[PDB]
C-alpha cells in the first residue's frame, strides 16, 4: 500500500472566525486522538479524530477576545488556551469543564506551552519576560528576563532542559530550565518570530519569521545550521515530525511546506487552504498533519512512514 | 447626485451562447473594484464592443447633476447641463426584477437587479450594500464609457 | 469628540526600480 | 535589451491627464486667490 | 512610432511568408515591447520553423527570450525550462564561439537568478549571483540583486554595503543612487536620501529625472502627514510639492505618480472633490496602484460613502498585500467605525492586535470599541441578562485597557489625557451597571412566568383530547 501526501479531511466552517491555533494530542488510556483549536471567535472546540473522521466533543467558552494559542498535554487529559485579553483557561478534555483560570493582567500571557511533565504553563510576555505558572497551583511561580522586547513565540525542549523564546526583533534566547540561566541570545532574524520549536531528541531549534525564512540552530554549539527558503510570506507555524527527520510549516501565502532537515528541501507543499494558515501540527506518530487558518478550516493530511 | 451605482468593468466574454440577435450581443463582464457581475445587452451596430475592453458603468436615477428627477419623455431641446456629455452609451430603462439569497430568517447578502432598456436587458449581481438603490418599478438611467 | 484613533496619510510610494530578465 | 525601467514604470499607456489635471488645478487656484 | 510601421511590415511579410524564421524573429523583438502574448507566438513560430525545416536546435537566445517572455507573464516553470534550456544551448555551442557563447550565458545566468528570486529560491539565486560577480565584477546589476535582497531579508547594512559595491563599479548609476535613497528614505533618513536622489540631479544626462524628482516631492509630501501647529511650514511644504509633481508632470504628462501626489497634495490640502477626481482619473489609467486605491478609499471616508470605502479597504488589502499591513487594517477598521458596525471594527482590530501585539494604538482603539459596543448593549433596555452579563464583563476589560494605557502609552500618537477621561467613564459605566443587571435579572424572571402560562394551556388543550377520547 504506497503511502503518498494528500488530503484526507476537511472541516470547514470550523469556527465563526479566523482559526489562530491548533493542537494534536495522543491519549494511551482512552486510545483516541485529539484536536483542539481556538480562533477570534472567542471559543475552543474539542473534536476527536476517529474512524478517519473528526466528531465534536466539546465546545468550551468563556474567552472574552481571541483564542490565541491552544496547548494540550503529553501525558495528563488536559488542555490550556490563552486569548487576546491575556485571560488564560485549563480545560478538562475527559469532561470539558474549566479546571481553573489564571487572569495575567492586560499585557501578559500571549501563548502557552506545556512543559515536559505537563505541570507547568510558559508564556511569553509584552514586557520581556517568560512567565511560568503552576498547572495546579495556577499562579506564577517566577519568571525567566530576557531584556528584550514582546515575544511571539515559545517552546519547550522534550528533555526539558530549555525553553526558546523568539522576540519581535528576531533575537532568538535559550534559557536553561534547570538553573533559569540565559544560556545563549543569538541575533536570529530581523523580523518578528512568530513560532520557533524543538526537536524530539532536543538537538535542533527550528524557528520561522515574517522575513519567509525558516532558521534550524543546533542548540548544544547555538550554530546556524541552515537556512531555509521558499514561502512566498510571513511563516506563521512550525512543527516537528515525530520520525525527527522532518518538519512542518505554515505560511501566509496559504500553503504548508513539509521540510527534510537532512537535506534542507521542502519535500511538499498544500495549497489547499484560501487564506493564511495560522497552526500546523502533527499527529501522535507523524503520519498525519493538521492545518487551521483565517478561512476558518480544519485539514488533514496523509504523511508516509 | 443621483448616481445608484458606478464601476469600471472588463469585457470577459460577448454572446457565450452564440449570437442571437443581428444588432444587439450580450456582454458578460466583471468589476474589479466591487467584484459584480453584469450581463448587458449592448445596441452593438452603434456601439461596438470587443473582448478585453474596459468601460466605466455608470446607473443614475437622473441625467441632471443637480438631482432633479425626470418626466420620462423625450424633451430633447432641453440644454441643461446633462451627465450624458461625459458619456458615450446612454440607455433608459426599467428596473423590473430584484432577487436576493435572503432566506425566511436572514436579510440578502447577494441581490441581483434585473433591468429593462425598452427590452435589451441588464443583469446585475454582487454584494447587496452595492445594490441599494434599485427599486422594482423605478426608471434609471445607464452610461457607457469605453477607456484606454 | 471620541472615535477611532487612526490618521490618515495619503501616500504616493514609488515602485521599485525593476530588474525584469534581459533580452538578448 | 530591456524594456521596463525607471522612467517608463511611472507612465501611463496611453492616458495624458495633463490638461485635466491642470485645468483642475488652475480652478482650484482661481477659487483660493478669490477668495481673501 | 516606426516600431508600429516595422510591426506592419513584418506582419504584412509575415502573413505572405508563412515560412520566414528571421521576420518571425524580427515581429518578436518588436511585440516583445507591448505584446508580450504576441511575441511569444511570433518566437514558438520561428521555433516551429527551425524544428521542422531547418531540422536545427533553438538558438540560445531566442529560448532566453522566450523564457523572459514567460517569466513577465508568470510561468515561472517554462521560464526555468527554457532558462536553463539557453544556459545549456549556449555552453553546447560555445566551441563555435566561445567569447559571444560567454556574455549570452552571462546574461541567461543572470536571468535564471533573477527567476530562482522569484520562485523564492533565494540561496541558489545569491549563490549565482555571487558566481556571476566573481568572474565578471563589473556587472552592477548582480551588485544590487545582492542588496535587494539583503534589504529584503530586513539587513539594511548589508543592502548598503551591496549598493556602495554597485557605486564602485559604476560612479554614476542611477539605479543604485536610486536604491541607496530608497534605503536611507525607508529608514526615514532625509537627509541622506534627499541627496542621493540630488545628486542624481545634479548629474549632466539626469538633469530632469522624473523618479528622482518625484521622491524629492514625496520628501515634502510626507511632512504632511504628522499634524503640525505651523500654518505657515505646513502650506510652504503643500506648495513645494505641489511644484515639484506640476514639473514633472509638465516634462511627463503620462505620469500616473505625479497625478497621484496632485490629488494627495489636494486632499491634503482640504480639496476632495478635486482629488477625487484626479484620483478617479488614475483609477481609469491603471489598477496596480495600491496608494490609489487608499487614497480613492479615504476619499470615500471623507464623503459618507462607507459602503465604497469598506469594500476598497478589503479588496486593496487582499490585492496588494499577501500578509496583514496593519496601518490598512486600521484604515479599515476606522471606516466600520464611522459606518457604525462595531462587531466587524472590534474583529478588525483583534485582527490588527494578532498581527501587532505590542502596538499601544490598537489596544486604545480595542478598548474604545469594547466600551462602545457594552454602553449601545447597556442602554438598551431590551437585552437579556446573558448580554448585559457579557457587556460588564467587556466594561471591565475596556476599564483596565484604558487604566493600563494611562498609566503607559504612546503619546506621539494619542493623549493619555483623553485615556484617562475614557477610564473613568468607563468606570462611571460599570456603577451603574449594577442597576442595569438588576433590571436584566427581573426581565428574566418574567420571561419564565410567561412560559408557564404557555404550558398551561397547552395543557388543557389535552384535556379536550381526552374529552374526545372518552
Amino acid at each position: 500500500m504506497t503511502n503518498q501526501y494528500g488530503i484526507l479531511f476537511k472541516q470547514e466552517q470550523a469556527h465563526d472566525d479566523a482559526i489562530w491555533s491548533v493542537a494534536w494530542g495522543t491519549n494511551k488510556k482512552e486510545n483516541s486522538e485529539t484536536v483542539v483549536t481556538g480562533s477570534l471567535d472567542d471559543l475552543v472546540k474539542v473534536w476527536k479524530w476517529r474512524d478517519e473522521r473528526l466528531d465534536l466533543q466539546w465546545s468550551l467558552e468563556g474567552h472574552q477576545l481571541g483564542v490565541v494559542s491552544v496547548d494540550i498535554s503529553h501525558t495528563l487529559p488536559i488542555a490550556a488556551s490563552s486569548s487576546l485579553d491575556a485571560h488564560i483557561r485549563l480545560w478538562d478534555l475527559e469532561n470539558g469543564k474549566q479546571i481553573k483560570s489564571i487572569d495575567a493582567g492586560p499585557v501578559d500571557a500571549w501563548t502557552l506551552a506545556f512543559s515536559p511533565d505537563s505541570q507547568y504553563l510558559a508564556t511569553g510576555t509584552h514586557v520581556g519576560k517568560v512567565n511560568i505558572f503552576g498547572v495546579e497551583s495556577g499562579k506564577k511561580e517566577y519568571s525567566l528576563d530576557t531584556r528584550g522586547k514582546f515575544i511571539l513565540s515559545i517552546a519547550y525542549s522534550p528533555d526539558g532542559k530549555y525553553l526558546a523564546s523568539g522576540a519581535i526583533d528576531g533575537i532568538i534566547n535559550i534559557f536553561d530550565i534547570a538553573t533559569g540561566k540565559l544560556l545563549h541570545t543569538l541575533e536570529g532574524h530581523a523580523m518578528p518570530i512568530r513560532s520557533l520549536t524543538f526537536s524530539p531528541d532536543s538537538q535542533l531549534l527550528v524557528t520561522a519569521s515574517d522575513d519567509g525564512y525558516i532558521k534550524i540552530y543546533d542548540v548544544q554549539h547555538a550554530n546556524l545550521a541552515g537556512t531555509l527558503s521558499g514561502h512566498a510570506s510571513w511563516v506563521l507555524n512550525v512543527a516537528f515530525c515525530p520520525d525527527d527527520t522532518h518538519f512542518v510549516s505554515s505560511s501566509s501565502d496559504k500553503s504548508v511546506k513539509v521540510w527534510d532537515v537532512g537535506t534542507r528541501t521542502c519535500v511538499h507543499t498544500f495549497f489547499d487552504h484560501q487564506d493564511q494558515v495560522w497552526g500546523v501540527k502533527y499527529n501522535g506518530n507523524g503520519s498525519k498533519i493538521v492545518s487551521v487558518g483565517d478561512d476558518q478550516e480544519i485539514h488533514i493530511y496523509d504523511c508516509p512512514i | 447626485a443621483g448616481i445608484l451605482f458606478e464601476d469600471i468593468f472588463d469585457v470577459k466574454d460577448i454572446d457565450p451562447e452564440g449570437k442571437k440577435f443581428d444588432r444587439v450581443s450580450r456582454l458578460h463582464c466583471e468589476s474589479e473594484s466591487f467584484k459584480m457581475d453584469l450581463i448587458l445587452d449592448v445596441n452593438i451596430q452603434i456601439y461596438p464592443v470587443d473582448l478585453g475592453d474596459k468601460f466605466r458603468l455608470v446607473i443614475a436615477s437622473t441625467l441632471y447633476e443637480d438631482g432633479t428627477l425626470d418626466d420620462g419623455e423625450y424633451n430633447p431641446t432641453d440644454d441643461r447641463p446633462s451627465r450624458a456629455d461625459q458619456f458615450e452609451y446612454v440607455m433608459y430603462g426599467k428596473v423590473y426584477r430584484i432577487e436576493g439569497d435572503e432566506t425566511s430568517t436572514e436579510a440578502a447578502t447577494r441581490l441581483s437587479a434585473y433591468v429593462s432598456y425598452g427590452g435589451l436587458l441588464m443583469r446585475l449581481q454582487g454584494d447587496a450594500n452595492n445594490l441599494h438603490g434599485f427599486e422594482v418599478d423605478s426608471r434609471v438611467y445607464l452610461l457607457m464609457k469605453k477607456l484606454a | 469628540r471620541s472615535g477611532v484613533v487612526c490618521r490618515v496619510k495619503y501616500c504616493n510610494s514609488l515602485p521599485d526600480i525593476p530588474f525584469d530578465p534581459k533580452f538578448i | 535589451r530591456v524594456w521596463r525601467t525607471r522612467t517608463t514604470i511611472l507612465q501611463s499607456t496611453g492616458k495624458n491627464f495633463s490638461k485635466n489635471i491642470f485645468a483642475i488645478l488652475q480652478s482650484v487656484k482661481a477659487r483660493e486667490e478669490g477668495r481673501a | 512610432e516606426k516600431r508600429d510601421i516595422a510591426k506592419g511590415h513584418l506582419k504584412k511579410v509575415t502573413e505572405q511568408y508563412p515560412d520566414d524564421v528571421e521576420a518571425w524573429i524580427e515581429l518578436a523583438q518588436i511585440l516583445e515591447q507591448t505584446d508580450i502574448q504576441g511575441a511569444l507566438s511570433a518566437y514558438g513560430t520561428a521555433t516551429r520553423i527551425l524544428q521542422e525545416k531547418v531540422q536545427a536546435d533553438v538558438p540560445p537566445e531566442i529560448l532566453n527570450n522566450v523564457g523572459a517572455l514567460h517569466f513577465r507573464l508568470g510561468n515561472l516553470g517554462e521560464a526555468k525550462k527554457y532558462f536553463l534550456a539557453s544556459l545549456d544551448r549556449a555552453k553546447a555551442e560555445a566551441e563555435h564561439d566561445e567569447h559571444y557563447y560567454n556574455a549570452i550565458s552571462v546574461t541567461t545566468s543572470y536571468n535564471l537568478a533573477r527567476l530562482y528570486e522569484a520562485m523564492c529560491e533565494f540561496h541558489e539565486a545569491e549563490k549565482l549571483y555571487k558566481n556571476i560577480l566573481r568572474e565578471h565584477p563589473n556587472y552592477v546589476d548582480c551588485y544590487l540583486r545582492l542588496g535587494a535582497m539583503a534589504r529584503d531579508k530586513g539587513n539594511f547594512y548589508e543592502a548598503s554595503d551591496w549598493f556602495k559595491e554597485a557605486l564602485q563599479i559604476n560612479q554614476d548609476h542611477p539605479d543604485a543612487w536610486s536604491l541607496i535613497g530608497n534605503l536611507h528614505l525607508a529608514k526615514q533618513e532625509w537627509g541622506p536620501g534627499q541627496k542621493k536622489f540630488e545628486r542624481i540631479l545634479k548629474q549632466p544626462s539626469t538633469q530632469s529625472d522624473t523618479y528622482s524628482m518625484l521622491a524629492l516631492g514625496n520628501v515634502w509630501l510626507q511632512t504632511l502627514h504628522q499634524p503640525t501647529r505651523d500654518r505657515e511650514k505646513e502650506k510652504r511644504h503643500q506648495d513645494r510639492a505641489l511644484a515639484i509633481y506640476k514639473q514633472v508632470l509638465r516634462n511627463d504628462a503620462k505620469n500616473l505618480y505625479a497625478a497621484n501626489g496632485i490629488g494627495a497634495v489636494l486632499a491634503h490640502k482640504g480639496y476632495f472633490r478635486e482629488a477625487r477626481d484626479v484620483f478617479a482619473q488614475v483609477r481609469e489609467a491603471t489598477a496596480d496602484i495600491s496608494d490609489v486605491w487608499l487614497n480613492l478609499a479615504h476619499i470615500y471616508v471623507e464623503q459618507k460613502q462607507y459602503i465604497s470605502a469598506v469594500q476598497m479597504y478589503e479588496n486593496c488589502l487582499r490585492k496588494f498585500y499577501k500578509h496583514q499591513n496593519t496601518e490598512v487594517v486600521l484604515y479599515l477598521a476606522r471606516a466600520l467605525f464611522k459606518c457604525g458596525k462595531l462587531q466587524e471594527c472590534k474583529q478588525t482590530l483583534l485582527k490588527a492586535r494578532h498581527v501587532a501585539p505590542s502596538d499601544t494604538v490598537l489596544m486604545f482603539n480595542v478598548a474604545l470599541v469594547l466600551q462602545r459596543l457594552a454602553t449601545s448593549v447597556l442602554k438598551d433596555e431590551k437585552s437579556n441578562l446573558k448580554e448585559v452579563l457579557n457587556a460588564v464583563k467587556e466594561l471591565e476589560l475596556a476599564h483596565r485597557y484604558f487604566s493600563y494605557l494611562s498609566k503607559v502609552g504612546d503619546k506621539m500618537r494619542f493623549d493619555l489625557a483623553l485615556a484617562a477621561t475614557e477610564a473613568r467613564q468607563c468606570s462611571d459605566l460599570l456603577s451603574q451597571a449594577q442597576y442595569h443587571v438588576a433590571r436584566a435579572r427581573k426581565q428574566d424572571e418574567e420571561e419564565r412566568e410567561l412560559r408557564a402560562k404557555q404550558e398551561q394551556e397547552k395543557e388543557l388543550l389535552r384535556q379536550k383530547l381526552l374529552k374526545e377520547q372518552e
